[PDB]
């Protein structure tokens, strides 16, 4: 109703990658003015499934930030385009932030969604405060067993023809071809019947996706290319102890390799204590996994997100002075010294808070 | 969040979580009168009364420096009992300790009293510091009340009582103003008041309501970085 | 003693930025505690 | 800050006026010279030697209490 | 003979009961003054201090107060048997009789 507001639209196939618009759910915060958080769901996965996580009083995430559960191109209700270049998909978010008048946002993602979130910070860092990745890493996952199943299932989904196939023929096809219960349920709910019951189809572009995965090259979603670069801002990674997607042994190094400010395990990278279970990827379902992600998420949003690199926490804003590099300012008659870096308002561009407070400051003097 | 995984963490050669009688080679063995000529032992049956007199001394010798503060004498007593009640409430089986837990604890409390007799026990110096900071804050409230001025604590109570009325005037569907709802209201005010101390409220914006305070700042000419270089 | 300020930049407000003005006092406060010991030891040393 | 620094300030009161009020705010090399030799409180004025004694005094004194309390 | 009371030095006063009725009233006033005592009006001559929220360590604080008000020197061997109001009353009498017959205070 009010707290939950998801804009409604129809997907549009686009020939130009720049004329792509993103659509998703918006969760209003408890308080009037709060920074915004943009969260990307797993590929082919529903945004609604994350609502109980972000709408739980025990976690109270909306008390911190407004949440935009946004779908990337070719997913959900967003526009469709064959290219999956993270640079192109990142520009889509920048236009969405512009159309929605968002100066800078906190980015999050689950699995492959985490890659999309981190790519935006890699391509647009000046407008991203932080990144929170869940069971993902900026890494090539083409040869991970978890990805192969997803890559394999999507290929099986290309065999069904809704026009000829009946409703029962589909249900039998999924149970036999899809073994994972969660993926099966996710895919079933992604099937929709267009107006006038003309025919049933998948909400996501099955053709463009299978080609990306089946080709299994740099543009594949499982792959993380060197072209994507480095993320300069705050980044926190949380994944299960026994996870098929992120192996604790070596899959943590890409974080140090790609994220410059990542300190390491125990500070910006954590693992949730758990057993071996293929369903641990979906932390929002299990309270034990979710409670830790929420606590760590609230800690990242409250103390670490949107904090200058050389500062430890948000507590140091206004009391810790950073050294200055010589000959870094235009003024020639400037005595170089330590300074507290400037932290700006989350939407200072599309509001006039600075112009307003300047007047109030004059009234004091 | 994180639980110990090793199941044998509390295992000892003497059993599970045994911190009263650790296993050692020279184990206690009995003595027989008919076969025993002489013996050298320090164990006695005087630990009970020493446990009583030690309490009376540690209590009476600490009150010498309380200046008749009745509220402090009663608080100190509760803390003194917590120190003597450790053997009675601990997981450690104090009645099964190696060579007598009674003598062990009594001899330990005697070392604490020796420091108390000199007024050098860290609990004493900690009690003086804690109490002086409390009275300085209570006297500040008294001085502000005698002047008819309003205390920062009463301003919060009055600001919270009126907010409860505003929140319950719209809570008509339900009528259970839970303690949870009352709490988040108070914490929200505390967080804004907490940030107000370092950045007071100049205008209607309120405490810590100026964005310009968070722009680039510099140390004042009269107080530079004394500990390190600046550039 | 008063220190001459070139006034090249405005100093932060002590109320809004108080921690910046504290270090100077605590440094002398340390020395005063040491002096109390020097004076108290006049009879022992003497 | 310490008493010895305060003694310098009383002696350098007129020197502080010349360098800070007049020179520091000029332009050119005369300004760079005044702003460089500006008089006031010391940046990084701490004395590590004095701080070193304090640490070793406290560390060695705690050893005395253990060795002497027998 | 002086003590601090709320930061002020006050001269301490000692009592001399020498009467059964004055003892029962003093002990009750004493036990009712202790901040740990429960059911202060339910306290009578036959009240077990354990039944009013008092343990062995609280009986010590009470004995410590008897020395303050009466000037007695109570030994550690006598305190742990004071677990009822009746016990304080009978002990106080035994001390008054000892000093009235032996001319000295009991062994401390
Ligand atoms: C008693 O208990 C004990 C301790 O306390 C618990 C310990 O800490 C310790 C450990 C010891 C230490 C931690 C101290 C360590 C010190 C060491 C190793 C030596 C330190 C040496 C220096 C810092 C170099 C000093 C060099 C100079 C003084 C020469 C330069 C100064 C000059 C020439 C000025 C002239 C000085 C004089 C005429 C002396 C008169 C004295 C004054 C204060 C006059 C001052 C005058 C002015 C104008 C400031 C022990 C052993 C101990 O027993």
């Amino acid at each position: 109703s009010r707290i939950i507001n998801h804009l409604r639209g129809d997907p549009v196939y686009q020939d130009n990658t720049k004329d792509v618009s993103l659509r998703g759910t918006f969760l209003r915060g408890k308080y009037d003015d709060l920074p915004t958080m943009i969260f990307f769901t797993e590929a082919c996965d529903l945004t609604a499934n994350w609502i109980p996580f972000f709408t739980n009083p025990q976690y109270d995430i909306l008390a911190h930030r407004n949440v935009w559960l946004l779908n990337p191109r070719n997913f959900g209700n967003s526009d469709r385009h064959p290219s999956f270049d993270l640079q192109e998909m990142s520009d889509d978010v920048m236009r969405f932030m512009y159309s929605q008048k968002i100066s800078m946002a906190t980015l999050g993602g689950h699995g492959i969604g985490g890659k999309i979130a981190l790519a935006v910070g890699c391509y647009h860092a000046e407008r991203v405060t932080g990144v929170f990745s869940i069971d993902s890493s900026p890494m090539d996952q083409r040869y991970h067993e978890a990805f192969k199943e997803f890559k394999g299932y999507v290929n099986a989904l290309t065999e069904i023809n809704f026009k000829t196939w009946s409703d029962k023929d589909v249900k039998v096809f999924l149970k036999e071809n899809i073994k994972d219960p969660k993926w099966r349920s996710i895919f079933t709910n992604n099937i929709s019947k267009n107006a006038k019951t003309q025919s049933d189809s998948f909400n996501f572009e099955i053709n463009y996706l299978n080609h990306n995965l089946n080709f299994n090259k740099a543009d594949s979603l499982g792959n993380w290319a060197v072209k994507n670069g480095i993320y300069t801002g705050r980044a926190h990674f949380i994944f299960p102890e026994y996870s098929r997607w992120v192996h604790l042994a070596t899959n943590t190094l890409p974080m140090h390799k790609v994220c410059a400010r990542v300190k390491g395990f125990g500070h910006d990278i954590f693992y949730v204590q758990g057993d071996e279970n293929p369903l641990n990827h979906w932390v929002y379902d299990f309270e034990n996994y979710a409670n830790v992600v929420a606590s760590k998420l609230n800690k990242f949003l409250h103390s670490y997100d949107g904090v200058h690199a050389l500062l430890k926490d948000r507590t140091e804003i206004g009391n810790f002075m950073i050294p200055d590099r010589i000959k870094s300012r235009n003024d020639s008659k400037h005595i170089y010294g330590d300074y507290s870096p400037a932290h700006l308002h989350h939407n200072w561009r599309f509001n006039h808070i600075y112009e307003k407070h300047d007047e109030l400051d004059k009234k004091l003097n | 969040g994180y639980k110990i995984r090793n199941k044998s963490i509390f295992w000892t050669r003497a059993g599970w979580k045994n911190n009263w009688h650790p296993k050692n080679f020279n184990a206690p063995r009995p003595s027989y009168g008919e076969f025993t000529m002489g013996i050298r032992c320090r164990n006695d049956h005087h630990s009970f009364l020493r446990y009583v007199q030690t309490y009376r001394n540690m209590s009476r010798h600490c009150k010498q420096y309380f200046l008749g503060d009745k509220q402090l004498e009663e608080t100190f007593i509760l803390g003194l009992r917590s120190l003597f009640l450790v053997p009675y409430d601990s997981q450690c089986l104090t009645d099964q300790i190696k060579h007598g837990g009674e003598r062990r604890f009594v001899d330990q409390l005697d070392r604490d009293f020796e420091l108390i007799s000199y007024n050098t026990h860290p609990y004493q110096l900690f009690t003086y510091t804690v109490r002086n900071e409390h009275l300085a804050w209570k006297n500040e409230q008294y001085e502000k009340i005698q002047k008819g001025e309003k205390t920062f604590e009463q301003e919060l109570l009055d600001y919270l009582d009126e907010q409860v009325l505003a929140e319950k005037a719209k809570l008509r569907d339900g009528q259970n103003f839970s303690i949870e709802r009352m709490t988040e209201i108070a914490l929200h005010v505390f967080r804004k008041a907490r940030a107000g101390k370092v950045r007071p409220a100049q205008d209607v914006r309120g405490p810590d309501g100026n964005v310009n305070d968070f722009l680039e700042q510099r140390r004042p000419f009269e107080h530079p970085n004394p500990t390190g270089v600046t550039h | 003693p008063k220190i001459v300020n070139p006034q090249l930049w405005p100093n932060p407000n002590k109320l809004r930025f108080a921690d910046l003005y504290k270090y100077q006092g605590v440094e002398m406060k340390k020395i005063n505690d040491s002096i109390k010991n020097y004076k108290a030891a006049k009879f022992y040393i003497g | 800050m310490n008493p010895i620094q305060k003694a310098w300030l009383k002696i350098l009161e007129p020197v502080s006026y010349v360098i800070n009020e007049k020179m520091a705010k000029r332009t050119g090399i005369i300004g760079k010279l005044g702003r460089f030799f500006a008089i006031g409180p010391r940046e990084y004025g701490v004395h590590p030697i004095n701080r070193m004694f304090i640490f070793m005094n406290r560390k060695y004194m705690a050893f005395q209490a253990v060795a002497l309390h027998r | 003979l002086t003590q601090y009371v709320e930061g002020q030095i006050v001269n301490r006063n000692q009592l001399t009961l020498k009467k059964q009725e004055d003892i029962e009233q003093y002990v009750l006033k004493l036990v009712r003054g202790y901040f740990r005592t429960t059911n202060k009006q339910g306290l009578n001559i036959n009240s077990v201090l354990q039944d009013h929220g008092l343990d062995e360590f609280d009986s010590i604080e009470l004995a410590m107060q008897v020395e303050e008000d009466l000037g007695y020197v109570i030994s550690a061997e006598t305190i742990p048997v004071l677990n009822k109001v009746k016990h304080f009353v009978n002990y106080i009498n035994h001390v008054e009789q000892f000093k009235a017959e032996n001319g000295k205070a009991p062994i401390a």
